RNA sequence: GAAAUUGUUGAAAGGGAAGGGCAUUUGAUCAGACA
RNA sequence: GGAAUACUGCCAGCUGGGACUGAGGACUGCGACGUAAGUCAAGGAUGCUGGCAUAAUGGUUAUAUGCCGCCCGUCUUGAAACACGGACCAAGGAGUCUAACGUCUAUGCGAGUGUUUGGGUGUAAAACCCAUACGCGUAAUGAAAGUGAACGUAGGUUGGGGCCUCGCAAGAGGUGCACAAUCGACCGAUCCUGAUGUCUUCGGAUGGAUUUGAGUAAGAGCAUAGCUGUUGGGACCCGAAAG
RNA sequence: AAAUAUGUAAGAAGUCCUUGUUACUUAAUUGAACGUGGACAUUUGAAUGAAGAGCUUUUAGUGGGCCAUUUUUGGUAAGC
RNA sequence: GCCCUGAAAAUGGAUGGCGCUCAAGCGUGUUACCUAUACUCUACCGUCAGGGUUGAUAUGAUGCCCUGACGAGUAGGCAGG
């Protein structure tokens, strides 16, 4: 009976075509992203060079966060935070937009705090905060394995596979998201910023989208 | 038995994401980026500046 | 036993389990099947349809066992022969020497046919018979030997 | 705090235990929970379950229930697993050959079964001479002709069988039974 | 929608597989390019009280 | 029996520790700590005694000296973290030192090798320290708070 | 020969009740453990 | 014209001070650094040094101090209540037993089951044994006279655990108990139909019908026990004015 | 003629093809219903969620309620 | 707009009290800071749940081990003691 170091290579060594594959793959991620984001930005321009304005698309994903507490509330709300998995305070998930969630948040906006996550706010979520749903249980995530050994099923090999999923809002974002337990923020260390939290961000509070602000408060809350 | 942060912890981040060294490595979170120098057509300024 | 009893746990509970809004007094709806008509009717109709009036004829000094008549079915009719003397008659079966069951005997009083007995031959006496009862067994060649 | 979606520390509400307390009984769960951990047959773990199953739920498999389950089309070489007691059945007369493994044989029973060169074999039997529970047929007894079952879901037009005790004309046949006395059920 | 979709179902099956015949839902619209040519943004402001009565 | 005894008993098989995995690496030091260096010692016998570093010690310790026949602080260990580096500085390129050691110390009057040793280290610094004016007498006063000093503030 | 309740002796506290909770100063008292 | 700066954001840039925690207990995993042997901050604290070895640390207790703290029981929408009982202490002090029962469970035997009215017997109110009967079940249905459960593999259809065959696997087929849905068949009641026949008014075959039954369609019952529940009893305990 | 509220549908119990059964039905092998044989798998027919779904039996307490925002009746009002 | 008049009740008395006047008042803006049985991380208890493990030749198989979630409570139910 071999296997002492004999299938204890034929592991590692093939550990290692692993960690290669991944390592491919995200270097190539960021070829991705940055030359997506420095193509609008010069977008932007190519179109103020014509005198035309340039729109960019409207947003695919936000990030909620319940903001508030877990009593007394209507009941066409209580479902719509139960259906979004938000079902205690300062917890987050990922919203994939269409109408059909989109009216979801529309319904539940005096009770969350959403908008627009940067990529470094996702990647920052998913490494300090991300765990998988295996079996209920909430398995931290930390090791690539996991991931694989779950999500692996669609692509998605490396904890930053599961982060691409997400932040392009992919095919199999159904998937790759709910795989994701609720993360589950601390506070903000500032504070709120508003002297009163339940009032709309447009008038001084803390509710409904706050766009690309969100990523200021996520990262105070993580 | 006790989850460790990555983003500290380069040991854990080394873990996952292989990249993080070559990252780090070729200065990739501070690209310096390359410059053109296109100029807005003066309907952009004019209209800009309007009442 | 008193100590398995539900009464030892609710020691130390004011209320014994009653409630302290309404209490446990002596007869609330009355004894017995009071007001069966009354506040109890909506049980009475349902779990106990017909339960008030009256049908069908009086029978005065009626005496059980005048109608006493216990049915045997041919169903079973060949448990009554004993096991070992049963297989040599299901096997050679035949005319000029087949069992004669009295079905008075075992204690029987009717034979229905809830059917199906092999083809052998059998004299059955009994004081009643099915309609059907007959024929199966006269299918199989046995007849039905009235007696009382 | 949570909203909470689900109640809270439910149990699951099946057995995990024969309510029995007989050694023998404990022992053949022994058997079987080794035997269904270790064994990724399916068998196994039905049968499992089976032995925690209470009298109720284990109704009685009869001998001439068995020889029609045989007379079963390809079936007839199997061999018949009863979780329960096996009960002899005087209506049948040619009852088959087979094999009955079960956890009680009345006498009538087993004697039928053996009469015809059966067996009659304890399920640690059956388990030895077929842990996958390869070629086996699992009968079932039928749970509902407890007489209890006939007074489940009384009331109106439901067609039941009151909770009675003496009957016959006199006893719950008049008012509510019949259009010329008040009405009918 | 069925016999809709059983059509471009077989239409696309004897072409080359690829189909996709779920209903979505409306998907968040995409960037685009506004032009000025003819078009410069008429500014507007608010108007002050009057009454009319 | 008073008490029915258990069913079941701890093994006495006491276990072995785990492979821990903590390397004792080498205390790097603040850097206003430069042999040469007058510290103040903040605590302890000589608290509030003005004093000459001299070298780092494998146990982490300081090595100072007051000198002796100025101060009264002979050769000594001290603790690196209940010491107020100041910012004035003798040269300790002519003083020996690399005798003294951790084992130096080993607890085991004053065995005259340290009275010698003690001398011999001395009088290199004296030499130094006669050359600024004054310095011998800041060496010989103690450091005390007076009214009005904030730490938070003074520069040492 | 319990309790309520009482005499004595000892200790202690007490600016219009007493008793209680968390916490520590102080006094009194006591375990365990060192080897 | 060419810069700078603010502002907003990014870095898998470097780096300082401080606070709480140190679960785990051989090894095993994922990695990192090394040309290498190795090493490591990588599946949870170790290294070095000192103090007391005691009332030092710690418990208990009394008091002082900061903050906090209304009387319990009860009925009630609502009691600290200007609602009731309660001055104090001991000892008594309230869901029982029984007849008959529903669900559930355990156990014995099983188309049966129940020794204990009684008899036999005894180390004598026990334990041991047992004949005949009886009760409940094994047949239903009509007010009754009465009649009484297989067209068929004890039926068709759908779902169905499990097993069987094919396949490496995915899958496909075969068979399918319990159970559930639905269409039927059989028995009695009701209504219709009324063959062969006859002591000419008896007989009721056969085939039917938006009717109907606590039914049949390869039995599940009987007995002991228990928690909870039901009724009658002084009926959880104490209470009338009266008769 | 709104807003809110509210019925149904979004497939395998689905969609087509061929052509049996009957006492109903048709001028009619016409049709109605129930079938036999065949053709098409999970982008099999929207979203989000699901510490699973379904089902059965038995039994407690309760059957004086009161408050808030909004809708609202009586009343001049009311801690009505 | 703020302020003043309009502006009358019975024990002495209430922006909670002292007191405050470029406020410690009114309207508004910007920061910082204080602290809930809530939130985040950790230990420990218990409840529910999903895994693993009858292999002797030592000690509980209702056991042993890994892991995850959760914890308000009258009347009332059940359970373990
Ligand atoms: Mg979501
Ligand atoms: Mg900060
Ligand atoms: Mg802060
Ligand atoms: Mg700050
Ligand atoms: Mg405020
Ligand atoms: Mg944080
Ligand atoms: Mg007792
Ligand atoms: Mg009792
Ligand atoms: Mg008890
Ligand atoms: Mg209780
Ligand atoms: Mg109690
Ligand atoms: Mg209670
Ligand atoms: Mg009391
Ligand atoms: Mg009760
Ligand atoms: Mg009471
Ligand atoms: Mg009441
Ligand atoms: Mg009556
Ligand atoms: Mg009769
Ligand atoms: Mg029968
Ligand atoms: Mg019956
Ligand atoms: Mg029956
Ligand atoms: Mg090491
Ligand atoms: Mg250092
Ligand atoms: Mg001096
Ligand atoms: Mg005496
Ligand atoms: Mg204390
Ligand atoms: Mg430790
Ligand atoms: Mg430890
Ligand atoms: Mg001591
Ligand atoms: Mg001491
Ligand atoms: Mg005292
Ligand atoms: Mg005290
Ligand atoms: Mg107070
Ligand atoms: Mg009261
Ligand atoms: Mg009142
Ligand atoms: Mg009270
Ligand atoms: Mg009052
Ligand atoms: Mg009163
Ligand atoms: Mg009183
Ligand atoms: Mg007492
Ligand atoms: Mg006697
Ligand atoms: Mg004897
Ligand atoms: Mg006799
Ligand atoms: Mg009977
Ligand atoms: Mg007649
Ligand atoms: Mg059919
Ligand atoms: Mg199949
Ligand atoms: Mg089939
Ligand atoms: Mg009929
Ligand atoms: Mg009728
Ligand atoms: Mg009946
Ligand atoms: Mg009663
Ligand atoms: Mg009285
Ligand atoms: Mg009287
Ligand atoms: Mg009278
Ligand atoms: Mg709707
Ligand atoms: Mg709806
Ligand atoms: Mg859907
Ligand atoms: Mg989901
Ligand atoms: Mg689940
Ligand atoms: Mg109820
Ligand atoms: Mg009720
Ligand atoms: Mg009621
Ligand atoms: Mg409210
Ligand atoms: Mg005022
Ligand atoms: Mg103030
Ligand atoms: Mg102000
Ligand atoms: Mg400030
Ligand atoms: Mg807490
Ligand atoms: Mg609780
Ligand atoms: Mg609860």
């Amino acid at each position: 009976a071999e296997q002492v170091a004999a299938e204890r290579a034929a592991r590692k060594a093939a550990n290692k075509e692993k960690r290669a594959i991944i390592l491919e793959r995200n270097a190539a991620y960021q070829k991705e992203y940055e030359t997506a984001e420095r193509n609008i930005i010069q977008a932007k321009r190519d179109a103020k060079a014509a005198g035309s304005y340039y729109v960019e698309a409207q947003h695919k994903l936000v990030f909620v966060v319940r903001i508030k507490g877990i009593n007394k509330i209507p009941p066409k709300p209580r479902k719509v935070l139960q259906l979004l998995r938000l079902t205690r305070i300062n917890s987050g998930t990922f919203v994939k937009v269409t109408k059909a969630t989109l009216e979801l948040l529309k319904l539940i906006e005096p009770y969350v705090a959403y908008g627009y996550p940067s990529y470094s706010t996702i990647r920052q979520l998913v490494y300090k905060r991300g765990f998988g749903k295996i079996n209920k249980q909430r398995v931290p995530l930390s090791d690539n394995a996991i991931i694989e050994a779950n999500l692996g099923k669609y692509g998605i090999l490396s904890i930053d596979d599961l982060i691409h999923e997400i932040i392009t809002v992919g095919p199999h974002f159904k998937q790759a998201n709910n795989f994701l337990w609720p993360f589950k923020l601390s506070n903000p260390s500032g504070g709120w910023g508003v002297p009163r939290k339940f009032k709309h961000f447009i008038q001084g509070g803390s509710f409904g989208n706050r766009e690309e602000f969100i990523n200021k408060l996520v990262k105070s809350m993580n | 038995v006790l989850k460790k942060n990555p983003l500290k912890n380069k040991q854990v981040l080394l873990r996952l994401n292989p990249y993080a060294k070559v990252f780090a490595a070729e200065k990739l979170g501070s690209k310096k980026a390359e410059k053109t120098g296109t100029k807005p057509a003066a309907v952009f300024t004019e209209t800009l500046k309007h009442d | 036993p008193s100590r398995f009893t539900k009464t030892r746990k609710h020691r130390g509970h004011v209320s014994a389990g009653k409630g302290r809004i309404g209490k446990h007094r002596k007869h609330p709806g009355g004894r017995g099947m009071a007001g069966g008509q009354h506040h109890h009717r909506i049980n009475m109709d349902k779990y106990h349809p017909g339960y008030f009036g009256k049908v069908g004829m009086r029978y005065f000094h009626k005496q059980q066992a005048h109608f006493w008549k216990p049915v045997l079915n041919l169903d079973k009719l060949w448990t009554l022969i004993p096991e070992d003397k049963r297989d040599q008659y299901l096997k050679s079966a035949s005319k000029e020497t087949a069992p004669v069951i009295d079905t008075l005997a075992a204690g029987y009083g009717k034979i229905l046919g809830k059917g199906r007995i092999p083809n052998v031959p059998v004299i059955v006496k009994a004081r009643f018979v099915s309609k059907l009862a007959e024929e199966k067994i006269r299918a199989a060649g046995g007849v039905v030997e009235l007696i009382a | 705090g949570i909203d909470h979606t689900s109640k809270q520390h439910k149990r699951s509400g099946h057995r995990t235990a024969p309510k029995s307390d007989n050694v023998y009984l404990k022992l053949l769960v022994k058997l079987y929970t080794f035997l269904a951990r270790r064994t990724d047959a399916p068998f196994n773990k039905v049968v499992l379950k089976a032995l925690f199953l209470s009298k109720i739920n284990r109704p009685p498999v009869s001998v001439s229930r068995i020889a029609r389950a045989l007379k079963q089309e390809g079936a007839a070489n199997k061999t018949v697993v009863v979780v329960g007691t096996v009960t002899d059945d005087a209506r049948i007369f040619e009852f088959p050959k087979t094999t009955v493994a079960a956890l009680r044989f009345t006498a009538g029973a087993r004697a039928k079964i053996v009469k015809a060169g059966g067996e009659c074999i304890t399920l640690d039997q059956l388990a030895v001479r077929a842990p996958k529970g390869q070629n086996t047929l699992i009968l079932r007894g039928p749970r509902n002709s407890r007489e209890a079952v006939r007074h489940f879901g009384m009331g109106p037009h439901k067609g039941k069988a009151p909770r009675i005790l003496s009957t016959g004309r006199k006893f719950e046949r008049a008012r509510g039974r019949r259009r010329s006395k008040g009405f009918k059920v | 929608r069925v016999k809709a979709n059983a059509a471009k179902r077989a239409e696309a099956k004897a072409q080359g597989v690829a189909v996709q015949l779920k209903r979505q839902p409306a998907q968040p619209r995409e960037s685009r390019i506004v032009s000025t040519e003819g078009n410069v943004p008429q500014t507007l402001a608010p108007v002050p009280y009057e009454t009319f009565i | 029996s008073a008490q029915k005894a258990p069913k079941w008993y701890p093994s006495e098989d006491v276990a072995a520790l785990k492979k821990t995995r903590k390397a004792a690496r080498p205390q790097k030091l603040r850097a206003s700590l430069v042999p040469g260096t007058v510290l103040i010692l903040l605590a302890g016998r000589f608290r509030g005694k003005r004093v000459v570093y001299l070298k780092h010690l494998e146990d982490n310790t300081l090595l100072i000296s007051g000198p002796f026949k100025v101060n009264g602080v002979p050769l000594r260990r001290v603790n690196a973290r209940y010491v107020i580096a100041t910012s004035t500085k003798v040269s300790v390129e002519g003083v020996n030192v690399e005798k003294f050691n951790v084992e130096y110390f080993a607890k085991e009057e004053i065995k005259a090798e340290r009275v010698e040793d003690q001398k011999v280290v001395d009088k290199a610094l004296i030499a130094e320290i006669k050359k600024t004016p004054l310095l011998k007498q800041y060496l010989s006063a103690s450091f005390s708070l007076k009214n009005g000093d904030k730490p938070h503030m003074l520069k040492f």
